[PDB]
RNA sequence: GGAUAGUGGCCUACCAUGGUUUCAACGGGUAACGGGGAAUAAGGGUUCGAUUCCGGAGAGGGAGCCUGAGAAACGGCUACCACAUCCAAGGAAGGCAGCAGGCGCGCAAAUUACCCAAUCCUAAUUCAGGGAGGUAGUGACAAUAAAUAACGAUACAGGGUCUUGUAAUUGGAAUGAGUACAAUGUAAAUACCUUAACGAGGAACAAUUGGAGGGCAAGUCUGGUGCCAGCAGCCGCGGUAAUUCCAGCUCCAAUAGCGUAUAUUAAAGUUGUUGCAGUUAAAAAGCUCGUAGUUGAACUUUGGGCCCGGUUGGCCG
């Protein structure tokens, strides 16, 4: 918790950022979407 | 028609029926007269700083409660007494009698989200530190 | 009170006529813990 | 780089200063950098100049490298090259000496201590050599 | 006392921030030519309005007021040089109905995954900044260079920059020094 | 008449009784130096301007004056007032609203650094000097440009013999953040530009700040704590003026930026000249006369004819 002294010289891998991260919105938000109900929903719970 | 002079040569009464009824603005009357200067606790000031006397048990009911409750503050410029809002319960243990807090003002409420009638005047730093890097565990407050 | 205005005003969108989200266990509650 | 070469543009005969301005373009393909002092050599027998008579100050690597530009100027005669040239580029091509002096501070608190001294003080240190000790 | 050197601002954010219509739109936009942020639409979008803005305010005014015409011609010029008008709409009647892509169509990045050379429009943008693509002689890393219309033909590899050969970097380097102290003996 | 460099009630002697004002005189307030200008944009406007330029004034408060072409000068003097320094107790010395710096104040503001190399200025003068100025340090005031990855192969899911997504599957390429010979840079350095050498396989070289009844963009999510004279009784469900009591998951926006507070502007046609409103929602004097103010019917060379030389489109080229 406490920051190193000499420190300035579950877990999931990291999402890009930046530039590659725009590419995964465009990638995730329409090219070729994974779920379809006719309304285009963004966020469900256990379906 | 419409009520008001319209020729040509009566920009006189434009400009000076304008002048009088600029005078049952709100806006407009409080800077003119300056009641930030004479008035407000905040002397014009957009922060001010003060010490803290004491704490208040201003608790949303009793016992089973939504605790936000928060103290009674006098600002060191003015030497005014106003009330104050500290945010949600936890950092009550960092709030100590004279610690010397940065407060600014509260100002928007809905009707949610902090509903308590009577403060406008959210504590933002303790002692020179914070309360949100000292919420959420980023640096600690010296004792006095 | 805040859940009872919440549900409130609620259903008069449904009497005016517009889209609104369908509900679950986290309506009435503080989002947002605050600073 | 095969060779690097120079090329002068804008050239101007200045016979008031018994010089000519050029603007100096250097281009070095591959190596690092100009290498100032061979400029100062390559713009010795770009014509004639007897290399202490010439004179390049400013440089600039252009972007992404390969071309460097800059100003050079060269004298006839070195001897009023050494008038005619401040004493900073002189030093730089050590055909001059750097003197030693004190700093700014230690210059104008001397100055202000004899400020307070009328005339020489050669009364003074005799009459303040007689005060203490007697 | 010296004189303040001058600076604007060169994009504005929108004053509805939150519309699902515009923001589709935009990142429609990022996609497909790979925008860092939503800022480089904004930027297209200020100039755009600037240009629109300017040429408007030129239609009030009469016809043959050289004022129009001095002006006129020049920003005709001006967009036609870039790239984003054609030969045959050279009118101010035109410049008024300009879309942002045809901006963004005339980029580094864009063009030069045009050209061949890149096979994806992301790796268009991270070969630029890797110092390896140079307009005419001189290396650029800039994606928003606005490649004119005459150094259209000019946009190849530096002749630094290992992909268009002079000494492989430093990957390769190392590489080629492990393979030589195991597979060479 | 005196005085001044000089006009002039500027002062003096005498003699007149004038001068300003509802077209706002005079007095009062300004948390008021004036202006070029700044923000805000459908127009007109509203608000701001201590601050890089021009002009004014002041060097703790007043006054008086020497020198000089020029000063009512304060990095000049004299006196008084208010502070304040030294001591041998007799006396002496003061003025950072110049540059660094410190105390006090407050929400709120940097090094007791380097140099005259540039820009210019002063002098008896190419040479000396300049905290004027420049260089550097601190510096998320504000502004510009855009790193945090790209490509291939294998196996599945597709659209369907050519095109995409998925994987604790795999492969080699490329590069700067860094360190650093050297060189450029500079008064001398730092830094930028160039570059020999080292420098990427994810807990590496790991991006944050906010937000999810609408605004509005984003949940028929989870766990735990406390209460119920509520149903059921192996479990649980529901409420909980716990205005959710404490945490987590997921999703959205902006992005090396982001949030909050105060002020102001747009939205705003809630200052309305453009452009509000007054029957019943704020607001038509109880009624009429009447000065300033504002506004005020129509009417006096209209028409016709002649030629001349021009700028635009064309039948024409």
């Amino acid at each position: 918790k406490v920051h190193g002294s000499l420190a300035r010289a579950t877990e999931k891998p990291k999402k890009p950022k930046g530039r590659a991260y725009k590419r995964l919105l465009y990638t995730r938000r329409f090219v070729n979407v994974t779920l379809v109900n006719g309304k285009r929903r963004m966020n469900p719970g256990p379906s | 028609g419409k009520g008001k002079p319209r020729g040509l040569n009566s920009a006189r009464k434009l400009r000076v029926h304008r002048r009088n009824n600029r005078w049952a603005e709100n806006n407009y009357k409080k800077r003119l007269l300056g009641t930030a200067f004479k008035s407000s606790p905040f002397g014009g000031s957009s922060h001010a700083k003060g010490i803290v006397l004491e704490k208040l048990g201003i608790e949303s009911k009793q016992p089973n409660s939504a605790i936000r409750k928060c103290v009674r503050v006098q600002l060191i410029k003015n030497g005014k007494k106003v009330t104050a809002f500290v945010p949600n319960d936890g950092c009550l243990n960092f709030v100590d009698e004279n610690d010397e807090v940065l407060l600014a003002g509260f100002g928007r409420k809905g009707k949610a989200k902090g509903d308590i009638p009577g403060v406008r005047f959210k504590v933002v730093k303790v002692s020179g530190v914070s309360l949100l890097a000292l919420w959420k565990e980023k640096k600690e407050k010296p004792r006095s | 009170s805040a859940k009872s205005f919440i549900l409130r005003k609620k259903e008069l969108m449904k009497r005016r006529g517009r889209k609104v989200a369908k509900d679950s266990k986290f309506t009435g509650r503080k989002r947002r813990h605050r600073f | 780089s095969d060779a690097v070469t120079i090329r002068t543009r804008k050239v101007i005969s200045n016979p008031l200063l018994a010089r000519k301005q050029f603007v100096v373009d250097v281009l070095h393909p591959n190596r690092a950098n100009v290498s100032k002092d061979e400029l100062r050599e390559k713009l010795a027998e770009v014509y004639k100049a007897e290399k202490d008579a010439v004179s390049v100050f400013g440089f600039r690597t252009q972007f992404g490298g390969g071309k460097s530009v800059g100003f050079g100027l060269v004298y006839n005669s070195v001897a009023e090259a050494k008038k005619f040239e401040p004493t900073y580029r002189l030093v730089r091509y050590g055909l001059a000496e750097k003197v030693e002096k004190a700093s700014r501070q230690q210059r104008k608190q001397k100055k202000n201590r004899d400020k307070k001294i009328f005339g020489t003080g050669k009364r003074l240190a005799k009459k303040v050599a007689r005060r203490n000790a007697d | 006392p010296r004189a303040p050197r001058t600076y604007s601002k060169t994009y504005s954010t929108p004053k509805r921030p939150y519309e699902s219509s515009r923001l589709d739109a935009e990142l429609k936009l990022a996609g497909e030519f790979g925008l860092k942020n939503k800022k480089e639409i904004y930027r297209i979008s200020f100039q755009l309005s600037k240009i629109r803005r300017a040429a408007r305010d030129l239609l009030t005014r009469d016809e043959k007021d050289p004022k129009r015409l001095f002006e006129g011609n020049a920003l005709i010029r001006r967009l036609v040089r870039v790239g984003v008008l054609s030969e045959d709409k050279k009118k101010l009647d035109y410049v008024l109905a300009l879309k942002v892509e045809d901006f963004l169509e005339r980029r580094l990045q864009t063009q030069v995954y045009k050209l061949g050379l890149a096979k994806s429009v992301h790796h268009a943008r991270v070969l630029i900044t890797q110092r390896h693509i140079a307009v005419g002689k001189q290396i650029v890393n800039i994606p928003s260079f606005m490649v004119r219309l005459d150094s259209e033909k000019h946009i190849d590899f530096a002749p630094t920059s290992p992909f268009g050969g002079a000494r492989p970097g430093r990957v390769a380097r190392r590489n080629a020094a492990r393979k030589a102290e195991a597979s060479g003996e």
